[PDB]
C-alpha cells in the first residue's frame, strides 16, 4: 500500500512540473 | 454511393447494434416498421448507405447479426425495430462458445464462419461502391471476441482494400466480469494489430465513469451506455450521410491519424454530454464543446491521455458554426499544452465540419486522439497474463482444444514489441 | 473573345460556386462567360449540392463532373490511384469547351493544394493541358496553407508535391491563405466568427476585377497575355501576393472618403495582403493595379509617384518603372447577402516581390521535421509513389529559395 | 469587459450572497427563472461584469458557492433566485470543520481547496478582462475563515495583479455566537493584512443597532441584515455597471483610499436607510445625505471613528446629482471638523457619481471611510485572544492538528505591531 | 487650413461632446452628418454629402465612449476615431504613463497621422486634458512626447483643467498635477489653463444657475473655442491665426501659461434688461469675476493680452477701449513691454444651441491673456505635494509600477526652478 501511495504523489508532481514546463514554452513563443 | 456494410458479433455485438440501428432509423426517419415517414428532403438521398430499398418502401438495415447463443436474437427480434431486419441475416449457430476464446476461434467457428461470409458476400456485392465494413464486438468474451476476431482476418483476405472500422470494448481488472479476461483479450489483440485497418478503443470503466460524473445517472443499465457508444458511431459517419463545408470520410481520418502502420488504436470522446438538471444552464459555442472535448477525464477509455503525449487528434463538429473558430480552438489547445503533444508533428489535430446536427441537439463534436498512453493498458494486461501464465492457470480449457504454448508466447511477444514502439514513439 | 474556367476539389468548386454566382448578378459583354465551367471532384457530396442547389438549371447536367469515391488528403492517390481514371473524361470534355470558343485567351484554374483532390489531380490536368495547348494562359489561383492556421496534417507533403509541377505549368499563380483573408475579415470587415462562405465572396472580388478589362471598355484596358509580360521576369519566378481594397463594411464605408490617393496606399501595407507574409522584408520586383470604376488616369498616375518616394517600403534595383497600371470604366458590383458596400471604385493590386521567399523557407521546416523520421509515408508509397520523388521535391524548394536570394541582390 | 467573479464561504457567506444576487438580478431586470425580461436597453450594456448568457435569455451569475455542510447549500436552492445558480459552482465538502480555524486551514481545506480552485479557474479564464475577485465570509466560523483565508492566499498567488475584494464580518464581546472567536479571528487577520489587497469591515453588532434606531424594525431577522450588507456591495461597484458624471472604479479606489500597503482595513455605511415611519416625512438632497452619511451612528462597524483619526474617506453618490453639490458637501464636512481628519494629506475625500439609482429610491449614497480608529478591534480582539492563550485554554484542538506554538505567538506579534503601527501614523 | 482636435480622458471627451454639438449647430448640419465652404477647417467631405469631423476621443475606460456611440451623434463620428481601451489608469500618473499608456498611444499615433494626411493646410493640433486624471496625464504627456518628436514645427493648443486649490475629487492629484507639468512645460507650445472652482462661480454668479453639472462647464468652454476659430473659420474686419498666439504672447520659451476669460456670460433676463456695447465687454473681460482660472491677475503683472471679439463690432471702439484699460491703474503691465496688446474683431455672432443656459448675445469678446498670478497658482501646488511626499505617502504605488524615487525628486526641483524662474522674469 505503501509503493501506491509513492506513485499517486510522483505523478501529481510529475503533472504540475509538466504544466508549469507549459508555461513557460508559452512565455518564449509571447516574448519572441 | 460510398456504402457501410455493418456486421455485429456476440452478445455484446447485438446490444450495441439495437441501439445503433435505433438512432440511426431515427436520423433517417424511417419508422419501426419500415417504411419512410421523414419530413426533411436530406433524410432521402443518402439512406442507401445504410438501407435496401425492397419493395413498397421497405427500407431494410444492410446488417448482419452473428452470435451463438439464441438469447440475444429473440430479444433482438422482440423489442422495437427488431422488426426491420431481414431474418435471413440472422445468421446463428446453436451450441455456444461461452467465454473460451478457443471455441470461438477454432471449433464453434468452424461450422458458422462459412454461413455469415455467404451472406456478407451477398449483402457487399448488392451495392456499387463500398466504402468498409463496420463491426462491433468486444474483448473480453468467446464468440464476440473469437469468431468476430476470424470473421475480421477472412474478410480483410477477401477484401484488402476496403476499409475497415472496429468498436471493441476492452476488459479492464476495475471492472472484471469473466476470469480468463487475460487470456482473450492478449490473444484477441494479436489478431487485431494485423488485421483491422483501425480500431477504437472502449471499456466500461470510463462508460460507468462518465455516467456517474458528468451525465449523473443514478442507475446507468447496458441501455444508456450502449446508447452512448452508438452516438460516437453515428459521430464518426456524419460525413458520408450528409454535406457540409469541410467533408472528412473514413480514409481521410484514417491517413491524417496513423503516422505509422501498427499505431491504429483510438480514444474516443462525445460531446455535449450534461445532466438533465443543467442542460439550459449552459451555452452552445464552439469553445465550450472544445473544454468537454480535451478534458482527460471524458475518454471512452480507462486510460488517462496525459499520462502520454498525443501524436495526432481528430475533431469531426456538426452543425452551423464558424471554421476560423474550429481552427483556432485547435491552434489555441496546441500551444499551450505544448508538453503533451509531440514535437517532430506540428499540427496534431485534423478538424472537419458537417452542416446537419444529430436529431435533438444544435452541434456535437467527437474525438478521436491516438495517443501514447495507450500503452498503459497494453501492460495493465500483459502483467495479469503473465500472472496465470508463469503457471498455467485455466490454461488446459484452451490447450485440450488446440493452441499450443507457442500461442500464448507469441500473443505475448505481439504485446511487448507493441508496448515498446508506442514507449519509442513518445 | 472569352475565358473558360476550371474548379477542383472541394475548395474549387466552392470558390466557383461564389465566383459564378457573381458573374451571372454582374451580366455582348457576357459572351467571354456565357457557362464556360467545369467543376470536378473525387467526393460527389459538394458537386450534387450545385445539381440540387438553386442553380439546377443553369449549369448544363454534363459540366458538373464528379468521380466515386475522394482521394482523402492523399496527392498520390489523387495523382496515381483515383487521378487516372477521371482526369481523362474532364479533359476530353474541356477540350470541346475550347473548340466552341474561338478566340480563347486561356484558362483559369482553381484549386487548393492542401488537399489531395485539389493538388494531385490539379497537378494532372496541369500536365495533360500544358502538353496539349501549350501556348495558351493558364492562370492558377491557389489555396496554399497558413503557417499557423491549419486544418489537416499531411498538408506538407501535399504542398511541396503539388508545387513541384506549379512552377513549370501555370502561367501566373497567385498565393492566397486562409489566415491572412481570416485576419482581412476580421480588421477591416470587423467579422469575428467568420466561415468560408465570406472567403469565398471576397476571392471572387479579385477574379472579376482582373477580367473586368476583356468584359468592359475602360480607359486603359488590360488582357491576360499583359499580366504575362509585365510582371514575371524570370521563366520560374510567377507567384503573386494579392491585395484589394476597399475592403469594407456597409456603414464605414459611408462615413470614410474613399479617393485614389488613400486606397492606393492601403493597398500596399501589410494589413490588406491575402498571403500571410511581410513584404518589408522583401524587395518589390514588380507592381500591377487595376482600378475599377471612377478613375482618371492623373491620380492614379500621382498615387504610384508617392508610393515611389517613400521609404518604408523598396524596389528591386533593376526597375525604376516598376508598375503596371489598368484603368476601368464599370463599378463593381454587389451580391444581396454580402458584407462588402457599394463603392465607385475599386483597385485590385498582384505584386511580386522576394516575401513570397520566406513561406517557402517557413514550408520547409515542417515538411523536413516529419519527412525525416519517415512519418506517414507509408501512406503515399503504397500509393504508388516512392522515397525518390519525396526527395527530389524537396531539393526543388531548396533551389527555388536559392533562385529568390539570388534575384533578390 | 471589466469582470467581477464571486465567491461565498461558509454558512455567513452564503446567506449573504444569496440576498446580494436577488438584488443585483432585479436590477438588471433578470427574473426568477433567469430569462431577461426589462424594458431598458441600458439594462442590458453591462451585464458582462457579473453573469453570462446561456441561451434564450438565460443569465448565470458569476458565482461559486463553497462550504462543508449541506444545509447552507440545499437552503440556498430552495429560495428564490435558487434556480439561476449552475449548479456545477456548488463546490462542496462532506465533513465539517466546525468553529475549528486549524480544521478550517488544515484538514478539511486541503482538499477541498483544489476543487474550488478548478472551478474558479473556469470562471476566470471564461471571461476576458479581470477586474478583481469578490469573497464574503466571517471571522468567527470556520468553513468561512480558514479556508476562505487559504483560498485568498492561493489566488493572490495565482493572479497577483488583480484586485481583491474581501468583506468580513469580524466577531465582538457583545455578539459573542462561538467561544473561540479571538483564536479564529487573529489568526485570520494575520493572513489577510499579508494577502488581501483591501479588506471591508463588517459586524453584526453594529447592523443590529442599525435596525433598531434607523430601520425601527420590529423582527430584524438576519434577512434584513443580508440585505444592507447587499445594498452595500452593490453600490461601491455600481460604477463599473453604469455610466455617469464620474465614474470611479474599484482599482481607482484602491490607490485613492490605502497611503500604505498595511492600511486596508475600511469601515462602511449606506444611505439612505430610513424607517418606514419617517420615509414619508424626509427630503433628497445632497446635504441630508451627507449628514446622514457621516454619522457615527451609521456605521457598520463599532468603531467610532472620532476616537481616532480619518486618513481617507470615499463616498459614491447613486442618481442624477449635480456634481457642483457633491463637492462643496465635502469640502464643508472636512473644513468644519477638521481635526477628525489627518493633517498632512489635503483634501482626504475621494468622490464619484453614478447616474443610475437603486429601484425604489430617488437618490442614494455610499460611504467608505479608511479611518485609523479601526484598532479598537484589534486591541479588542488580541486581549481576549492573550486571555486564553496566556493559560492555553482550547489550544489541544489547534494544537493537535497540525499547529505548534510559535503560530499563535508570531500571529499575535503580527496583529500587535499592525495596532502599534496604525497607532504610529494616528 | 485645418486644425485637429484630440481628446483624452473622461473630461477630455466629454468636453469634446460639448464641441462638436455646438460646432453643427453653428454650420447647420443634422446629428446624422448632412446638410438640409467654411466647414472645412473642421470637417472633411466624403462627397457623397456627408460631413465627417476632424477628431479622435481616446481614453482608458470604455464607459464614457460607449454612451457617445449610442447618444445622437452615433452617425457624425467614425467609427475607427472613437479609440478606446480596456482598463483604467485609475488616478495614477505612472499607470497612464508607463503600464497601459505604452499599449494605447501607439495606436492613437498611426490613427492622427492619416488625420494629418487627409489635411492640406495644416494650422495645428489642439488637445483637451485634465490634469488631475491618471488617462489625461500620464498619455497626455506621452502623447505630448511623441508628438512633439513627429511634428515639432506645428502648433498644439493646450486647454488643460488643472486642480482647483480647495474644491477637488480625487487625493493623488497633486502628484499628478506636478509630474504632468514636468513634461507639459517643454512639449505644448500654448497652453490655457482652466480651472474648475472658477466656472463653478461663473455659473453660480453670472448664469444665476445655483445647482450646475459638468454639462453646463463643458457648454461654456466649447463657447471660448468657438470664439477662439471663429477667426479661423469666417472672414472678420481683423483676424488672426493660431500661430499668432505663438509669437505674440509667450515672451520666454517656458512661460506659456494663459488666463482665459469670456464675456458676457449672461442669462436669458439680464441680456433684455441690459445693454450691449463693445466698451463695457472690454471691461468685464479684466475684472477676476469672469476669469476661468482661480488666481488674480491684480496681484500679478502682464505681459502681453489678446483680445478675441465677435459680433457687430467696429474696430474703433476696441482701439478707443484698450485705450482706457491702459490708462488705469488698477493693472500694470511689464517694464519690458511698452505694448501689451494683441486684438481681434471677427464679423459672425456666437451662434446659440437649445437646451444650452447661455443667451442669444449680440456681440461677446474672449479674453487670453499672460501673467505673472499663473506663478502663485503653481507655488501653491508645490506646497500640499511637498507637504506628502516627505513622508512617502502614497509613493508606493507609483514606484511599485515601474518608476523609483528619482523622478520625484527631478521633476520637484525642475517645477521649482520655473518658480524662480517667473519671479525673475517679473522683475
Ligand atoms: N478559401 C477556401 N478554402 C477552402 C474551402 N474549403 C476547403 N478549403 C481549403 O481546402 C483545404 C483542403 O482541401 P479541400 O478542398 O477541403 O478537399 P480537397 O482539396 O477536395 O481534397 P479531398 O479532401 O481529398 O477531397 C483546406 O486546407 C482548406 O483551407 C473553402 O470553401 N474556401
Ligand atoms: N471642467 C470639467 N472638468 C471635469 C469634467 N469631468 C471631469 N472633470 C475633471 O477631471 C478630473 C479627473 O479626471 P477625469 O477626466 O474625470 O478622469 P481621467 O482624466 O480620464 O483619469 P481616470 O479617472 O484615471 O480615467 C476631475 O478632477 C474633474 O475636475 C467636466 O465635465 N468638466
Ligand atoms: N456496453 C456493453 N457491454 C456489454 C454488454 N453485454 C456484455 N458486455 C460486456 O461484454 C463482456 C462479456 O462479453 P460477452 O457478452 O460474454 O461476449 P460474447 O460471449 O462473446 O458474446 C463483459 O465484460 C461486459 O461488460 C452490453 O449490452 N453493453
Ligand atoms: N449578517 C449575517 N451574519 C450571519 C448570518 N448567519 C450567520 N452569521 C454570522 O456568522 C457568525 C458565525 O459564523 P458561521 O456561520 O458559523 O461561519 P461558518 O461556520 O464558517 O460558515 C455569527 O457571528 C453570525 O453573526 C446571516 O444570515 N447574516
Ligand atoms: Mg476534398
Amino acid at each position: 500500500e505503501a509503493q501506491q501511495n509513492d506513485i499517486k504523489a510522483l505523478r501529481r508532481e510529475l503533472e504540475l512540473k509538466k504544466a508549469k514546463l507549459n508555461e513557460l514554452h508559452e512565455d518564449v513563443r509571447r516574448k519572441e | 454511393m460510398r456504402e457501410i456494410v455493418h456486421i455485429q458479433g456476440g452478445q455484446c455485438g447485438n446490444q450495441i447494434g439495437a441501439k445503433f440501428w435505433e438512432v440511426v432509423s431515427d436520423e433517417h426517419g424511417i419508422d419501426p416498421t419500415g417504411t419512410y415517414h421523414g419530413d426533411s428532403d436530406l433524410q432521402l438521398e443518402r439512406i442507401n448507405v445504410y438501407f435496401n430499398e425492397a419493395t413498397g418502401g421497405r427500407y431494410v438495415p444492410r446488417a448482419i447479426l452473428m452470435d451463438l447463443e439464441p438469447g440475444t436474437m429473440d430479444s433482438v427480434r422482440s423489442g422495437p425495430y427488431g422488426q426491420i431486419f431481414r431474418p435471413d441475416n440472422f445468421v446463428f449457430g446453436q451450441t455456444g462458445a461461452g467465454n473460451n476464446w478457443a471455441k470461438g476461434h477454432y471449433t464453434e467457428g468452424a461450422e458458422l464462419i462459412d454461413s455469415v461470409l455467404d451472406v456478407v458476400r451477398k449483402e457487399a456485392e448488392s451495392c456499387d461502391c463500398l466504402q468498409g465494413f463496420q463491426v462491433c464486438h468486444s474483448l473480453g468474451g468467446g464468440t464476440g471476441s473469437g469468431m468476430g476476431t476470424l470473421l475480421i482476418s477472412k474478410i480483410r483476405e477477401e477484401y484488402p482494400d476496403r476499409m475497415m472500422l472496429t468498436f471493441s470494448v476492452v476488459p479492464s481488472p476495475k471492472v472484471s466480469d469473466t476470469v480468463v479476461e487475460p487470456y482473450n483479450a492478449t490473444l484477441s489483440v494479436h489478431q487485431l494489430v494485423e488485421n483491422a485497418d483501425e480500431c477504437m478503443v472502449l471499456d466500461n470503466e470510463a462508460l460507468y465513469d462518465i455516467c456517474f460524473r458528468t451525465l449523473k445517472l443514478t442507475t446507468p443499465t447496458f441501455g444508456d451506455l450502449n446508447h452512448l457508444i452508438s452516438a460516437v458511431m453515428s459521430g464518426i459517419t456524419c460525413c458520408l450521410r450528409f454535406p457540409g463545408q469541410l467533408n472528412a470520410d473514413l480514409r481521410k481520418l484514417a491517413v491524417n491519424l496513423i503516422p505509422f502502420p501498427r499505431l491504429h488504436f483510438f480514444m474516443v470522446g462525445f460531446t455535449p454530454l450534461t445532466s438533465r438538471g443543467s442542460q439550459q444552464y449552459r451555452a452552445l459555442t464552439v469553445p465550450e464543446l472544445t473544454q468537454q472535448m480535451w478534458d482527460a477525464k471524458n475518454m471512452m477509455c480507462a486510460a488517462d491521455p496525459r499520462h502520454g503525449r498525443y501524436l495526432t487528434a481528430s475533431a469531426l463538429f456538426r452543425g452551423r458554426m464558424s471554421t476560423k473558430e474550429v481552427d483556432e480552438q485547435m491552434l489555441n489547445v496546441q500551444n499551450k499544452n505544448s508538453s503533451y503533444f509531440v514535437e517532430w508533428i506540428p499540427n496534431n489535430v485534423k478538424s472537419s465540419v458537417c452542416d446537419i446536427p444529430p436529431k435533438g441537439l444544435k452541434m456535437s463534436a467527437t474525438f478521436i486522439g491516438n495517443s501514447t498512453a495507450i500503452q498503459e493498458m497494453f501492460k495493465r494486461v500483459s502483467e495479469q497474463f503473465t500472472a496465470m501464465f508463469r503457471r498455467k492457470a485455466f490454461l488446459h480449457w484452451y490447450t485440450g482444444e488446440g493452441m499450443d504454448e507457442m500461442e500464448f508466447t507469441e500473443a505475448e511477444s505481439n504485446m511487448n514489441d507493441l508496448v515498446s514502439e508506442y514507449q519509442q514513439y513518445q | 473573345r472569352e475565358v473558360i474556367s476550371i474548379h477542383i476539389g472541394q475548395a474549387g468548386i466552392q470558390v466557383g460556386n461564389a465566383c459564378w454566382e457573381l458573374y451571372c448578378l454582374e451580366h455582348d459583354a457576357f459572351n467571354t462567360f456565357f457557362p464556360r465551367c467545369i467543376f470536378l471532384d473525387l467526393e460527389p457530396t459538394v458537386v450534387d449540392e450545385v445539381r440540387t442547389g438553386t442553380y439546377r438549371q443553369l449549369f448544363h447536367p454534363e459540366q458538373l463532373i464528379s468521380g466515386k469515391e475522394d482521394a482523402a488528403n492523399n496527392f498520390a492517390r489523387g495523382h496515381y490511384t483515383i487521378g487516372k481514371e477521371i482526369v481523362d473524361l474532364a479533359l476530353d470534355r474541356i477540350r470541346k469547351l475550347a473548340d466552341n470558343c474561338t478566340g480563347l485567351q486561356g484558362f483559369l484554374v482553381f484549386n487548393a493544394v492542401g488537399g489531395g483532390t485539389g493538388s494531385g489531380l490539379g497537378s494532372l490536368l496541369l500536365e495533360r493541358l500544358s502538353v496539349d495547348y501549350g501556348k495558351k494562359s493558364k492562370l492558377g489561383f491557389t489555396v496554399y496553407p497558413s503557417p499557423q492556421v491549419s486544418t489537416a496534417v499531411v498538408e506538407p507533403y501535399n504542398s511541396v508535391l503539388s508545387t513541384h509541377s506549379l512552377l513549370e505549368h501555370t502561367d501566373v499563380a497567385v498565393m492566397l491563405d486562409n489566415e491572412a483573408i481570416y485576419d482581412i475579415c476580421r480588421r477591416s470587415l470587423d467579422i469575428e466568427r467568420p466561415t468560408y462562405t465570406n472567403l469565398n465572396r471576397l476571392i471572387a472580388q479579385v477574379i472579376s476585377s482582373l477580367t473586368a478589362s476583356l468584359r468592359f471598355d475602360g480607359a486603359l484596358n488590360v488582357d491576360i497575355t499583359e499580366f504575362q509580360t509585365n510582371l514575371v521576369p524570370y521563366p520560374r519566378i510567377h507567384f503573386m501576393l494579392s491585395s484589394y481594397a476597399p475592403i469594407i463594411s456597409a456603414e464605414k464605408a459611408y462615413h470614410e472618403q474613399l479617393s485614389v490617393a488613400e486606397i492606393t496606399n492601403a493597398a500596399f501595407e501589410p494589413a490588406s495582403m491575402m498571403v500571410k507574409c511581410d513584404p518589408r522584408h522583401g524587395k518589390y520586383m514588380a507592381c500591377c493595379l487595376m482600378y475599377r470604376g471612377d478613375v482618371v488616369p492623373k491620380d492614379v498616375n500621382a498615387s504610384v509617384a508617392t508610393i515611389k518616394t517613400k521609404r518604408t517600403i523598396q524596389f528591386v534595383d533593376w526597375c525604376p518603372t516598376g508598375f503596371k497600371c489598368g484603368i476601368n470604366y464599370q463599378p463593381p458590383t454587389v451580391v444581396p447577402g454580402g458584407d462588402l458596400a457599394k463603392v465607385q471604385r475599386a483597385v485590385c493590386m498582384i505584386s511580386n516581390s522576394t516575401a513570397i521567399g520566406e513561406i517557402f523557407s517557413r514550408l520547409d521546416h515542417k515538411f523536413d521535421l516529419m519527412y525525416a523520421k519517415r512519418a506517414f509515408v507509408h501512406w503515399y508509397v503504397g500509393e504508388g509513389m516512392e522515397e525518390g520523388e519525396f526527395s527530389e521535391a524537396r531539393e526543388d524548394l531548396a533551389a527555388l529559395e536559392k533562385d529568390f536570394e539570388e534575384v533578390g541582390a
